[PDB]
């Protein structure tokens, strides 16, 4: 799931690393 | 931390010697060292936890994801090891699980938080970690289970108390959630001062007409979570002029703008023609910001990546916008058609980040019964005009038409982030 209009997720961002 | 074993204890003068470069450092040197020592002594754990976190260092100054990958696996070969302390077993894979969860490798993190529960089956706080696991990787069934049995040996745990509240709230047990995320929050635990917590407690008691929840948004505000009780967002840029309704020569947009409110009727024909020969474009609204309702999106671009196929369904309006890369290169926003039936209600919201202001150009527009509050303000749409808001504020709409209301929603980088910021935020 991703954070569109709201900030319903654990985390809006990913985990990429450096 | 005991991190000798028997042997360890015999070797500590060459241990030790290795650490002191670590510590130094001399981050190469270390390696190499600790490297020797894993070489001639292969089954020593301090050795091995050495090698892993000069490893790891190293990893943070090449910033290099590689390097890290092999420190996550010298972090695992200490716990393969015979006669490996409990302490620094525990250590090595609480870090290897850490490490694997920055690199994204979410599936690998939860083998490893797995292996730690059943190591160390009273450890309550692998537990939490465990649930911190399933929640990154969108697991919020098995999150739930975890964080049940937490608060079924330790009921007061402030930290299962609030992932469970958040949990709760995000599946939409609003009431139920509020007394875990509020004694979570009250714990003063740690790990229970954030502000997706604070967010939530305040946003599931406005749900409920709990008027304590401004008291909370101003507690957070005051913890610094929230740049203001109005403005709530979470992944922010900080010293960003902050307002709720902006004017496009606000903005420097005006371009953009002008363009938008001159070619409106074809972005409107071809939101149309989709409603009324593709309307399966047209998806529900998926954040469960609804009281009641029906609201739908076609989207066009999200992340600042353009929808192939969603684009073959307006063409021209895609080729309009591809001339505004402040939109269509912002990352952390969309360009999307939103519909709005009458009966439909909006729960004040606040969205993820600072960073981008959101554009409303009005499509259809019914003359009565649609508006927009921002902040203490409230606006409604036009056809063929543009409104901007910043929807990091708390924003809420309401549609009591008699008819369905249809705009276009242009989100634009902050004009204030520079292109070297624009180009390094992570995406949302
Ligand atoms: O009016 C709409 O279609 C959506 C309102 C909203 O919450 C937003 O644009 O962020
Ligand atoms: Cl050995
Ligand atoms: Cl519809
Ligand atoms: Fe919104």
């Amino acid at each position: 799931g991703k954070c569109k209009n709201g900030l319903g997720e654990y985390t809006c961002t990913s985990l990429e690393g450096f | 931390p005991k991190l000798l074993n028997k042997f360890d204890k015999t070797i500590k003068a060459e241990l030790d010697a290795a650490e002191k470069l670590r510590k130094r450092g001399k981050i190469e040197e270390a390696v190499n060292a600790f490297k020797e020592l894993v070489r001639k002594y292969p089954q020593s754990p301090r050795a091995r936890y050495g090698k892993a976190q000069c490893e790891d260092d190293l990893a943070e100054k090449r910033r290099s994801n590689e390097v890290l990958r092999g420190a996550i696996e010298t972090y695992q070969e200490v716990a393969s090891l015979p006669d490996v302390p409990a302490d620094l077993l525990k250590l090595s894979l609480k870090r290897r699980s850490d490490r694997q969860q920055f690199l994204g490798h979410m599936r690998g993190s939860l083998l490893t938080l797995q292996r730690l529960v059943q190591l160390f089956p009273n450890d309550t706080s692998l537990k939490n970690d465990l649930g911190v696991g399933y929640l990154l990787i969108g697991d919020n069934d098995n999150a739930k289970k975890v964080y049940e049995e937490v608060l079924s040996v330790t009921p007061n745990d402030g930290f299962a108390k609030v992932h469970y509240g958040f949990i709760l709230k995000a599946q939409n047990k609003i009431a139920e959630s509020i007394p875990y995320l509020k004694e979570g929050i009250e714990s003063g635990d740690p790990g229970t001062d954030d502000g997706r917590f604070y967010f939530h407690l305040g946003d599931a008691m406005q749900r409920v007409g709990n008027k304590e929840a401004y008291k909370w948004y101003e507690l957070g505000h005051k913890r610094g979570h929230f740049a203001s009780v109005w403005q709530r967002s979470l992944y922010n840029v900080n010293g960003l002029k902050a307002q709720p309704w902006w004017t496009p020569k606000e903005t420097g947009y005006t371009e953009l703008v002008k363009s938008l409110e001159r070619n409106w009727k074809l972005i409107r024909d071809e939101g149309l023609a989709v409603m009324d020969k593709a309307k399966g474009l047209f998806l529900p609204e998926d954040e469960n910001l609804r009281e009641k309702g029906d609201w739908s999106q076609f989207t066009l671009w999200q992340q600042g990546r353009r929808n192939e196929n969603a684009c073959k369904g307006a063409p021209k309006t895609c080729t309009l916008l591809e001339k505004f890369p402040e939109t269509t290169g912002c990352r952390r926003g969309q360009i999307k058609y939103s519909i709005m039936h009458p009966g439909t209600h909006v729960w004040p919201h606040t969205g993820p980040t600072n960073c981008r202001l959101r554009m409303h150009l009005g499509l259809v527009i019914p003359k009565e019964g649609c508006k927009i509050r921002c902040a203490n303000e409230t606006k409604t749409w036009e056809e063929g005009k543009v409104l901007i808001f910043d929807d990091s504020f708390e924003h809420e709409v309401w549609q009591d038409a008699s008819s369905f209301r249809l705009i276009f929603i242009v989100d634009v980088w902050h004009p204030e982030l520079t292109p070297q910021q624009r180009r390094s935020l992570p995406a949302i």
